């Protein structure tokens, strides 16, 4: 079948390097120029660069130029993307994907084509293991409305992932919501977990979230009440 | 010109046309073709349209591309739910340091259910918080159908960008979408303001919630 199979991918340190590599199958690769396009988890994609069927003209996204080296050897059928001078933004799934036709002409230029691989994921950081530290999001009555209140707990500046949050040990799961943790540009991880609560418990009940971060073996719970 | 426009998302219900633009520039649509790829979840993105105007095999015969002058446009007929997906348009650039060119991406969305609009709680920064010398404001967005959000936050009545990070609208077990975006200040910025402002908009609506220091 016809196919791509991109390896290479893992976790490293910027100023560091990685190499890639794209084996083809099934159609054939040496006459075909061949791309590497890349995509930052939950945003679009971004081309890399591509290479002439022969190797000898390469071209690069601006923002790689100087750091990535892409180059082939046709007769293993194998792409690669040679990494670096690794950043930070340089964390994507990255695609091959072959040229659309096997020559080149004027008015097309060149443009990814009907075969991609499946991607292999770069992640590239320079953090370390942290536990959370957490902030409890008091009930107020700008978080209260019809009878129920929000509260909720922040779990600021962990990794790597995940965090889990209970709220009282498991015995309050209706109306809890653990949203999904944003990337900080400091590399670091947070997220908040918020839960409805009818208005008429904040002072008999008492709401604690209890956080816990495996990979640093922390576990934190913190009771969240009512400002004072 | 570094990303062809598109428009973020665009929706349409079963049986309906849509269309997607993609707006450019005489040195990328002006002179080459425009290709679309098609992305579903997790997945790589596939070929749709080529040459303008033409499909692999294996691309029905509802999708098709046209073009004038600068801009490019992908039709879908007759919608159908598996056309639920991100179409990205691409052509290459011949510009001082040419290069192939995407487009942003449109998130289409095929309506199955009711539009729902963004529940948004917005939470100050806490005690804890400005004592550690940080500030964080919390603006959680959740319910949302379909799954496409704009955030912006105010400082009093005017724009804040810097220490913004919000996240990409995921599915909530309902189907419908959550996200959450956090305004990272100083105390001293926090309480030099008399108030600050997340406004979501959503289908043309916008959400609006507001704090102020105590």
């Amino acid at each position: 079948q016809v196919q791509l199979v991109q390896s290479g991918g893992g976790v490293v340190q910027p100023r560091r390097s990685l190499r890639l590599s794209c084996a083809a199958s099934g159609f054939t690769f040496s006459s075909y120029a061949m791309h590497w396009v890349r995509q930052a988890p939950g945003k679009g994609l971004e081309w890399v660069a591509v290479i002439s069927y022969d190797g000898r003209n390469k071209y690069y996204a601006d923002s790689v130029k100087g750091r990535f080296t892409v180059s082939r050897d046709n007769s293993k059928n194998t792409l690669y993307l040679q990494m670096n001078s690794l950043r930070a933004e340089d964390t994507s799934v990255y695609y091959c994907a072959r040229e659309l036709l096997m020559d080149y002409y004027d008015h097309i230029g060149y443009s990814p084509g009907p075969t991609w691989g499946q991607g292999t994921l770069v992640t590239v950081s320079s953090a370390s293991t942290k536990g959370p530290s957490v902030f409890p999001l008091a009930p107020s009555s700008k978080s209260t409305s019809g009878g129920t209140a929000a509260l909720g707990c922040l779990v600021k500046d962990y990794f790597p992932e995940p965090v889990t949050v209970s709220w009282n040990s498991g015995a309050l799961t209706s109306g809890v919501h653990t949203f999904p943790a944003v990337l900080q540009s400091s590399g670091l991880y947070s997220l908040s977990s918020v839960v409805t609560v009818p208005s008429s418990s904040l002072g008999t009940q008492t709401y604690i979230c209890n956080v816990n971060h495996k990979p640093s073996n922390t576990k934190v719970d913190k009771r969240v009440e009512p400002k004072s | 010109q570094p990303v062809l426009t598109q428009p973020p998302s665009a929706s349409g219900s079963p049986g309906q046309r849509v269309t997607i633009s993609c707006s450019g520039s005489s040195s990328n649509i002006g002179s080459y073709t425009v290709n679309w790829y098609q992305q579903l979840p997790g997945t790589a993105p596939k070929l749709l349209i080529y040459s303008l105007n033409q499909r692999p095999s294996g691309v029905p015969d509802r999708f098709s591309g046209s073009k004038s002058g600068t801009s490019a446009s992908l039709a879908i007929s007759g919608l159908q739910s598996e056309d639920e997906a991100v179409y990205y348009c691409a052509a290459w650039d011949d510009s001082l340091s040419a290069h192939v060119v995407f487009g942003g991406g449109t998130k289409l969305t095929v309506l199955g259910q009711p539009k729902a609009a963004p529940s948004v709680t917005l939470f100050p920064p806490s005690s804890e918080e400005l004592q550690a010398n940080k500030a964080t404001l919390v603006c959680l967005i959740s319910d949302f159908y379909p799954g496409a959000v704009t955030v912006a936050w105010k400082a009093d009545s005017s724009p804040v960008k810097a220490g913004v990070e919000t996240t990409t609208p995921s599915k909530q077990s309902n189907n419908k979408y959550a996200a959450s975006s956090y305004l990272s200040l100083t105390p001293e910025q926090w309480k030099s303001h008399r108030s600050y402002s997340c406004q979501v908009t959503h289908e043309g609506s916008t959400v609006e919630k507001t704090v102020a220091p105590t």
